[PDB]
This record gives C-alpha cells, structure tokens and sequence, in this order.
C-alpha cells in the first residue's frame, strides 16, 4: 500500500559536460576579463561519500588546454604584424679583433616611415634563429608570418580562480596518495577553486603545488610503455637561472607607426646563460623516487636515466620561460644515474648549458610565429621545482628518459583533485499517503 | 550549500530549503545561463503537471506499483541512504513519468469540473 | 507533440499534458532560447494573475458576457471543433484580459484579507 | 505601467495587478533577456518558498518580531507612505528572509504529512 | 618634401563617399524590468530634489 511522492532532494551527482569560466581578480594578457574573487571560505566538508575520480578523463583539462591558446592569441592581436623584414639577410661572426670562437653581426635592409626609402642596419642575432643559405634566412621563413608581441605585457603566470556555473558544483577530495584515480572516501564541495597558475614547460613542472608526504606516481598503465608518467614531488628545489649579458637594445620604426627593436650591442662579457642546481638536493631527491619504483616494478630492478632522444630541442631539452625570455636549457647533468637491483643502489653546484632563442612556435601551431622583444638589464628568476615528466622505454632493468611535449599533461598535473557534477534536483520516494 | 548527502537517509529532507535558495543564484560563457536557466524551467514545466505546484514535499494519489523493486518500504525508507536505492530505482523513471499525467492528471482533473 | 487538433473539439482538452512536456524541450541561432524562454513565461506571467496558478483546467468566477458571440455554447462545446470558433473569438480576447485582473483580481482577493 | 507610488500607502497595494503583466514585456544589448529573466525568477524561485505560491496579496504565518521598529502598525499603515518605511526596514531584511523558510517551511511543512 | 602630418605613427583611413555625418535623432528605451525617470521640474543647480517626476 505504497504512494509515491516528489522531493526536491540532493542526490545529483552525475557526469558534468559542461562549460565554465574564472575568477581572477594592468591589461596583462588574462586581462582580469572573469570576476572579482570572492574570500569563498565554504570548502564544506562532507561525511562518508564513497566517490572515484578519473584525472585521466574529463573536461576541465580539456577546456583549460582551449581557453589559454585562445586567451593568450588574444593579446597577439593588436600588436605589430612586421613582416618586412623577411629579406635576404647576411651576416658573419661578431668580430673581436682576433680571438677563437652564438651571435651574428648582420648586414641589414629594411623599409622606413615613407614607403619608398631603404634603411641599411644592423643588428645581431642567435644561432637557432637563422639560416644559411653568405646570405641567411630567417628560420620560418619556409612557412609562417612572423609577429612582435607587445613590449608592455607579461609573461608571468598570474593566478587563475575557477567557478562554476550558476546551478553545478566543484568537488574536491581532501584525501590522500591516489593512484591517479581512487574512491576518496572524504570530501568536499566548493562554489570556487583555488588560484592555479599558468606556468608552461616540458620535462620539469615549476611554481606549482607539493606534495603530501612523498613522491606520488601517477600514470594509466605501468604496464604500458606509452603512457607520460607523472612523478609528484614532495620537496621543492632552488632554480637559479640567468642570462649574464649587458645588453643594449635599440628600437626602430619600421612603418607607418610601427615601431621595433633589436638586440643593438652587448657592453662586452661574452658569456652564456645557465642554470645552477644543488647537488646534494638533487641526489636527495631520487632516492625517493626508486624506493617507490621498486614497488610497481620489483624488488630485484636496475633503475637506469638517460637523456631525451632526440627530435626537436622544445622535444629534447627544458623548454622555460623567464622574465619576458623563453630560454631551451639542455638537462643531460640531470639523468646521468644508474640505480642498481633495489637494495643498498655537498657544497656543490652542477650546471646546466641553456641556449637563447627568440623565434617560438607556442603548442606546435604551425603558421604562428610569435618574436622575443629583448630586454635590457640583467636576467635573473628563481623557481621551485614540483614536477616530474618520465618515460618508460620500449632483465629487470629499466631505463627512464624525460618525455612531454604535450601542455595538457601539465594541466592534469595540477587539476587531478577536482571533479563537476551536474545537478538534476528530483527524487521519487514512496511512503503511505495516498491523498 | 550542500551537506549532508552523504551518511542520512530522509533526514536529508528535512533541509529541503537550502538546497533552491542559492541554486541559480562573451559567447562562451554565455552558454550557461541559458541551459542555467532552461534548468530550473523544464522540471518545474512537468512539476506542475505533477500536481504538487509549488515546494511541498507532498503525496499525490497514483499508486507506487511493487514491481519496481519491492525492499521493506519503512526499513529502507531511514537506514539505507541515496545515491545507493537511487541506482535501484534509476531503470523506473520514465513509467512513472507517464503515471504522472494519467492517474491524477487525466481522470482527477476532469473530477472537479464535474460540479 | 502535437496531435488530433484536427477533427476533435472538447476532447481535444482530454490531451493538454503531452503539449506541454515537450514544449520547451553562434549568435543569430542565440536568439532562440530566449525568445522561446521568453514565451512560457509572459503568458504564465499573467496566468498567476488569472488565478488558476499552476496547470488546471480550471474555471475562475469572472462572467462570460454573451455579446460576445453567443451561439448554442452546449452544441458547438462538442461538435464545432476548434480554429473555426477561435476565429469566431478572435476579435474579444483583449477584453477579457481586463475582466481577468478586475473580477476576481481586484474584489476577491481582497475579500480573503478581512479575516 | 507605474503610478502613485508617491503620496499613497495601502492604497498602492489596491493597484498591485498592473505592476507585473507590462514587467518583463549584439552582445552588449544581449546582456538584457537574461539578467531581465533573471529577474522574475530569482525572487519567484524563493517566493515559492514562502508559502505564497503564486499571487495572492497573502498573509503567512511566521511572527513580526517587535523588535524590527515597533511603531504603531495601524496608524502608519495608512498615513505615512512607502520608501519612507522602507528604509526603516530596510536594515531588516536578511533575518526576515531566514524566518521564511524555518517557521512556515521546516516546521508547517512536515506537519501536513502525518496523516 | 612635404610629409603628411599624420605619418609619424597613424594610419590614414578614408571615410566612404555615401554616409552622412548628420545628427540623426536616437531615442533611449530601457530593457524589459527597469524604468526611466526624468522630473519636468525647473531651475536645478545641476543636482536637485526635484519634487514632480
Ligand atoms: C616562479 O615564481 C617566482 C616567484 O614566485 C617568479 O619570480 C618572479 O619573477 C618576476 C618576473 O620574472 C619578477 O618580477 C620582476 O622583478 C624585477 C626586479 O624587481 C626587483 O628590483 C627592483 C629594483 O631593483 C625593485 O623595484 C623591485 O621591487 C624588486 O625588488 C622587476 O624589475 C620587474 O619589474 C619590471 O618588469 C615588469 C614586466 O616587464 C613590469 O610590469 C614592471 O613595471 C617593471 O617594468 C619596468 O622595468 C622594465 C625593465 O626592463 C622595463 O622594461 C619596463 O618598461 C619598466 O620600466 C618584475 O617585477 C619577480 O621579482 C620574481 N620574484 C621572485 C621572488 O623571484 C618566477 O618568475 C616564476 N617562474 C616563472 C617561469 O615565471
Ligand atoms: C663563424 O664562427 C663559427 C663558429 O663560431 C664557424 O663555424 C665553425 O667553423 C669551423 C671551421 O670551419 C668548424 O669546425 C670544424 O669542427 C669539427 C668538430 O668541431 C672539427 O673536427 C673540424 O676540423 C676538421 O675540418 C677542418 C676543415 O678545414 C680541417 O681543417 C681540420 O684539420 C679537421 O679536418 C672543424 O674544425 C665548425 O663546425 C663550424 N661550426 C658549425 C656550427 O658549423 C664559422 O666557420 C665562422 N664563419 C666563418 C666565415 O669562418
Ligand atoms: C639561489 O639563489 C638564492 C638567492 O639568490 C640563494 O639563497 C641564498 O642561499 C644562501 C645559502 O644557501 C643564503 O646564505 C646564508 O644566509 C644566512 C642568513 O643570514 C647566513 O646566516 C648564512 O651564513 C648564509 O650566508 C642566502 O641568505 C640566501 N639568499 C636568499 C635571498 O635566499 C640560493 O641558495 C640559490 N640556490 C642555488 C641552488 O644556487
Ligand atoms: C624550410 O627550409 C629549410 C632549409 O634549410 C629546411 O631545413 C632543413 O630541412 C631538412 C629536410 O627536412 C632537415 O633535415 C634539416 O634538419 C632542416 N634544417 C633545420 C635547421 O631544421 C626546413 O625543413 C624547411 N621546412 C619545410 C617545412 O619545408
Ligand atoms: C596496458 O597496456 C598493455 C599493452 O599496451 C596491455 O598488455 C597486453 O595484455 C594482454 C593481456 O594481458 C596481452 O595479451 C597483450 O599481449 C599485452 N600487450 C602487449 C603489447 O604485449 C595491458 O593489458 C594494459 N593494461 C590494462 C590494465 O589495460
Ligand atoms: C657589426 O659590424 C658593424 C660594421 O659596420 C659594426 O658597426 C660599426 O661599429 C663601429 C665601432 O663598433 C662604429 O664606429 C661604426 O660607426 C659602426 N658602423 C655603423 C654603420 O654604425 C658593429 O659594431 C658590429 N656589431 C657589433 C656587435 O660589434
Ligand atoms: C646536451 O649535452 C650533451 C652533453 O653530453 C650532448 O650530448 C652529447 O652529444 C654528442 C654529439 O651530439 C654525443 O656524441 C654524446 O654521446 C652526447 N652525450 C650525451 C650524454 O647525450 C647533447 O648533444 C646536448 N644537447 C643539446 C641540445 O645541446
Ligand atoms: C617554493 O616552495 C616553498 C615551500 O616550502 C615556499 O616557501 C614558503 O612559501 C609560503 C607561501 O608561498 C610562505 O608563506 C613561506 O614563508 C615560505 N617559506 C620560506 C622559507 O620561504 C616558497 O615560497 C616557494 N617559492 C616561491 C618562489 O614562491
Ligand atoms: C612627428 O614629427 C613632427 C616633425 O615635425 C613633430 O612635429 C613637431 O614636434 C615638436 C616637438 O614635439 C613640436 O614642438 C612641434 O610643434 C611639432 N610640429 C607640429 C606642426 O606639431 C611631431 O611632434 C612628431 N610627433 C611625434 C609623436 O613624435
Ligand atoms: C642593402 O641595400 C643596398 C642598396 O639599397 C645594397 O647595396 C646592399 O647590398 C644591400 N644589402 C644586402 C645584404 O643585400
Ligand atoms: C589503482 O586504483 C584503482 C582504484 O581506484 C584499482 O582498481 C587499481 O588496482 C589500483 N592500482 C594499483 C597498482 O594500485
Ligand atoms: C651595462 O653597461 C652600461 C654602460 O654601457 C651601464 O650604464 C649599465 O649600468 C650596465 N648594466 C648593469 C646592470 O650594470
Ligand atoms: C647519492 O647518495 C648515495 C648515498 O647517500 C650514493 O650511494 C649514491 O651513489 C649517490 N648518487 C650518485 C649519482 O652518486
Ligand atoms: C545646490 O543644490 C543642493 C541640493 O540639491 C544644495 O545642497 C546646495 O547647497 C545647492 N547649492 C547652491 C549654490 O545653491
């Protein structure tokens, strides 16, 4: 003798396609285009609810990879196209009176203000950013329409808030050492989330969140060979990098008002930028790691690293931004170890050779070709290291190499304690009322 | 606003009445409160065919058929909470969404016309 | 959705709980959801002044005049089916949209507030 | 649409029927249609809470605490007009809006199911 | 030489020979939910409690 009735109840907790937007807080290129944040002190802790996530599939990494590309293609608009300059260039070495021996002093045309008139300058230039053909190309000259960015902007991760919309929720558990996925029994729900921040590169994380207590690992199939495994770390390390150049910087005006600049001389330190590394941090550091990989691998594994293979340096080496720089540093003096059989395997400073660049291709979009405005001054910026990108190649040994390549896996580094729900605010539960 | 969903069962409709109060309150943003809004209107278009018309936590007159999973009607009704007898009653919602327009919605609302 | 609206008349009011569940269910196809969430609204935006507040086939207590094209409202109730007597009515429905805020929505609910 | 919000009170509450069927009747003017419907709802959303479900000039039953400007309820119903008063009450509005949804809609709303 | 005045940094745009640069009225409508109020009252020194509206 059982009468249905209508609630209004809470269980909703259903898979969320969705879309979303941010609360961030200078026209800096997030723009502050998304909220004021509110103080949001409402992690409102939740009692006993069985619920697994699943960092590996879901939309907010999907969304997160389409809104940057978009939002930082946003700020590339309104500034100089300048492609007059895709002319034949020459150069030679810089000269030095006489010495032995990553600069190219270059013979130089170019139009002025007026449309008729010629302008012969000169400028220097990199290795990696140019061509032979003595007469040398540009580097993207094959395909692609080079782009200044605008020399008021920055390039520094200023942190993003995100909010649902009006009508789901963003969960988060509090809980600890997933495997990737997990059901965390305890849990949370926010109207907002934390101010993540938009750092980009491959091979190490940077700036971002720590650990727990120790090294997580995170991956789909460990049996799998193809998967980027994610290693957490607990404790962060010092990065201090540099560009030691006095350099001075000229500008120009190409066009009808549009102006540009060019590296104009170096006062006369040749140097070459670098990256110093505490030696005895780092041999700290993995240990952790192998006394974990003993437990997903075997008690009886030879742990072996080694460098990146090869292709493209963005593929092989660090790729890093710094201060308005977007510096490529090779790592081969931070995988030169070889971890034996699982059982019984100061005051230094290893450094590491970084290149300079100027010509970039952001997430591989070929066609876009963003230029360096170089700065003045000296460079100098210092990070946390927090992430981990390895390879397992194709005996128990086993040989690591530091993969990426792809910026979502930087993301999901960072977005894996979150889960959205859409809401569907019915329930239909019997009792004996009839009337 | 959310709580205590987890560990309760029916003592979660007693706070019933935070759970509305505070729900739904360029382009690409511009996609919610357009489905934000079209939710909140397309079950409240069937609530009020329902005959409940607006919040009562209320019983209409079509009968609960006992096939749909027949399990101890006051024993499950406190103990044994949602998001667990929600999957066991998540294959009948469509049929009693056509006993919603049939039982009380077409006989009985052709009833108090009579007079 | 729709259906029988053809040859019925009266008992086509025997099936108005279908064509509502349904109802409702880049820029230039955006004015959609908005004009189509518009109506549903501007019509129940008066229907609570109506009286009837939510879905019941309903009557109020306003009188129907009988200028208003009184013809046989027995006989043509069941036989004359619709779109020939909408027309019939076309040209009295402002009318009635005064004498439905003035009848019951200015004497009677004020009547219930003297207790 | 408006009138004689300036020199009446009480009175104004008689011609509560044409202040809500003329209401709610690019991008940039597409900010209007959404926080305009926006409007309508947010308030219908907890007026349903209310106990008031549709339009009824309506009285609940939760207590007016005496403490919220005791000043003689009958004489300044009639004499002294609206948005003098209101900023008087102006300052309570929040805690009436908790005793809407705990006196009439925690208590009065789980006592209708007893039998 | 004679440069144009505008090209130490400018671009110069010509208006097409068809539009009118002639004060065509606009009136003002507010969106569905709000209101437009404005006093016939007389004499303000710019602010002013205007009693009629
Ligand atoms: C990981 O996280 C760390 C911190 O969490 C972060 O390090 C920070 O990096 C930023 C950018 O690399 C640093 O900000 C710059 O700091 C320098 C130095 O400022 C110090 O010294 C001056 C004078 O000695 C003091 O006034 C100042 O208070 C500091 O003590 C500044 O010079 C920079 O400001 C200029 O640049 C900005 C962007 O161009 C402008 O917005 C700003 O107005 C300044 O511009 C002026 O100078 C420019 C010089 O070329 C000129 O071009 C302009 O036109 C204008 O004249 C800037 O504030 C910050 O100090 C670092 N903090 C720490 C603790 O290290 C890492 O960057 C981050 N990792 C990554 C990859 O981002
Ligand atoms: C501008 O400067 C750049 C570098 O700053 C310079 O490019 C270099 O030129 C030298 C000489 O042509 C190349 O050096 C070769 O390097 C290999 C390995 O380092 C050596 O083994 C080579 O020695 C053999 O080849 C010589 C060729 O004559 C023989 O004489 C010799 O006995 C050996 O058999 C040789 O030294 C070097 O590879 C390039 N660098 C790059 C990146 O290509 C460039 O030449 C300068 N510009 C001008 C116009 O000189
Ligand atoms: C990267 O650079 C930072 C600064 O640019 C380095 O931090 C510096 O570290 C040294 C020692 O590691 C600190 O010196 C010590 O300071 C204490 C405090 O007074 C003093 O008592 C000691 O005798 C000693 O001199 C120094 O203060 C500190 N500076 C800052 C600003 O933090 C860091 O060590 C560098 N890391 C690497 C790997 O090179
Ligand atoms: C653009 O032209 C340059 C001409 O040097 C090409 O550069 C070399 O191309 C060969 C064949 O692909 C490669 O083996 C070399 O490694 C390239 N040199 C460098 C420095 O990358 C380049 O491939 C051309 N690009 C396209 C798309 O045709
Ligand atoms: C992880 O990936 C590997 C290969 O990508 C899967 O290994 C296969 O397992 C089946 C049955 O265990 C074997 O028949 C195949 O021969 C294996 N593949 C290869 C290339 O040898 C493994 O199943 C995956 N793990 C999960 C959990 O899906
Ligand atoms: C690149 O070569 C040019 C050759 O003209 C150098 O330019 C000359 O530099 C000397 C002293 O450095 C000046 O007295 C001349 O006036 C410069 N010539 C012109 C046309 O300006 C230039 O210095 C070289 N680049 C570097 C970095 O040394
Ligand atoms: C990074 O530095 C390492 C230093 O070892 C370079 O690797 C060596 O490259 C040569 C020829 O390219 C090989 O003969 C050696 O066997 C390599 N050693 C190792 C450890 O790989 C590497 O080429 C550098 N990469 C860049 C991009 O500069
Ligand atoms: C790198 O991580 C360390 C974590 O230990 C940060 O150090 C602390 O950071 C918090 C908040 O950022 C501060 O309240 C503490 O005062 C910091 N402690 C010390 C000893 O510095 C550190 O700030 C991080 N690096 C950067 C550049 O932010
Ligand atoms: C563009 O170039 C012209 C060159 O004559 C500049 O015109 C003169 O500039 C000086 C210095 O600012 C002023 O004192 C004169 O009054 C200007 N002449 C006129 C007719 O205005 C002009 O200033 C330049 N503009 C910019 C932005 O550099
Ligand atoms: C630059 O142009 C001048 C004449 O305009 C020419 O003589 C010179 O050879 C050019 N430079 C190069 C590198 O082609
Ligand atoms: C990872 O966790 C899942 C459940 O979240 C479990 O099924 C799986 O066996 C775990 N794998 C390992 C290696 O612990
Ligand atoms: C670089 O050299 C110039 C002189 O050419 C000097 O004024 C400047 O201070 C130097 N840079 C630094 C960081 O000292
Ligand atoms: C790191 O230190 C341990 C002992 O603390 C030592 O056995 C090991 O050889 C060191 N790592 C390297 C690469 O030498
Ligand atoms: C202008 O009017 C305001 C009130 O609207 C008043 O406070 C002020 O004194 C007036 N000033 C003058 C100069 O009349």
């Amino acid at each position: 003798n059982l009468w249905v009735t209508v609630y209004y109840g809470v269980p909703v907790w259903k898979d969320a396609e969705t879309t979303l937007f941010c609360a961030s807080d200078h026209n800096v290129w997030a723009t502050h285009a998304c909220v004021p944040t509110d103080p949001n002190p409402q992690e409102i802790h939740l009692e006993n609810v069985t619920e697994e996530f699943n960092m590996w599939k879901n939309n907010m990494v999907e969304q997160m990879h389409e809104d940057i590309i978009s939002l930082w293609d946003q700020s590339l608009k309104p500034c100089v196209k300048l492609t007059p300059l895709c002319v034949t260039l020459q150069c030679t070495n810089v000269t030095n009176n006489i010495t032995d021996d990553e600069l190219k002093n270059c013979s130089f045309n170019m139009t002025t203000e007026l449309r008729d008139k010629k302008q012969k300058v000169y400028s220097l230039f990199y290795r990696l950013d140019v061509v032979q053909i003595k007469e040398y190309r540009l580097i993207n000259c094959n395909t692609s329409a080079i782009t200044q960015a605008c020399p008021k902007v920055s390039f520094e991760p200023i942190p993003i808030h995100y909010c649902a919309p009006a009508g789901f929720a963003i969960l988060k558990c509090k809980d600890k050492k997933f495997n990737g996925t997990g059901p965390c029994p305890s849990v949370s729900t926010v109207q907002c989330t934390h101010g993540i921040k938009p750092v980009v590169s491959t091979q190490l994380l940077l700036n971002g969140s720590l650990a727990e207590e120790e090294v997580i690992i995170r991956s789909e199939n460990i049996t799998n060979n193809a998967k980027n495994i994610l290693v957490q770390l607990n404790t962060p390390v010092q990065i201090n990098c540099t560009r030691p150049n006095n350099n001075t910087v000229k500008s120009i005006r190409i066009g009808p008002g549009q102006a540009f600049y060019y590296t104009g001389d170096i006062i006369g330190d040749i140097r070459q930028a670098h990256c110093n590394v505490s030696k005895a941090t780092w041999n700290e550091t993995l240990g952790k790691v192998v006394k974990q990989l003993r437990k997903h691998f075997g008690n009886n594994t030879i742990i072996r690293f080694a460098q990146s293979s090869g292709g493209d340096l963005e593929v092989t080496t660090h790729s890093f931004n710094c201060g308005g720089e977007f510096f490529y540093c090779n790592t081969s003096g931070l995988f030169n170890s070889t971890w034996i059989s699982n059982t019984s395997v100061s005051n230094d400073s290893i450094t590491l050779p970084c290149r300079i660049k100027q010509i970039i291709n952001m997430w591989q979009r070929i066609g876009q070709a963003m230029y360096a405005p170089p700065i003045q001054g000296v460079i100098r910026c210092v990070s946390n290291i927090t992430g981990l990108i390895l390879t397992r190649d194709g005996s128990t040994t086993e040989t690591f190499r530091p993969g990426g390549g792809d910026m979502r896996d930087n993301w999901r580094s960072e977005l894996y304690k979150y889960k959205v729900v859409k809401i569907e605010p019915l329930g239909v539960a019997p009792t004996r009322c009839k009337r | 606003f959310l709580g205590a969903a987890g560990s309760t069962m029916g003592a979660a409709s007693m706070t019933l009445t935070v759970q509305a109060r505070n729900l739904l309150s360029g382009i690409k943003q511009l996609q919610a409160r357009v489905l934000a809004v079209e939710h909140y209107l397309r079950d409240q278009q069937l609530l009020g065919i329902w005959g409940c018309s607006g919040k009562l936590i209320c019983c209409t007159n079509v009968p609960w058929n006992s096939s749909w999973s027949n399990r101890n009607l006051s024993e499950i009704w406190d103990n044994m909470t949602w998001l667990q007898w929600d999957k066991e009653i998540s294959n009948y919602t469509q049929i009693i969404y056509g006993l919603l327009e049939e039982s009380q919605n077409q006989q009985e609302k052709n009833e108090q016309d009579l007079l």
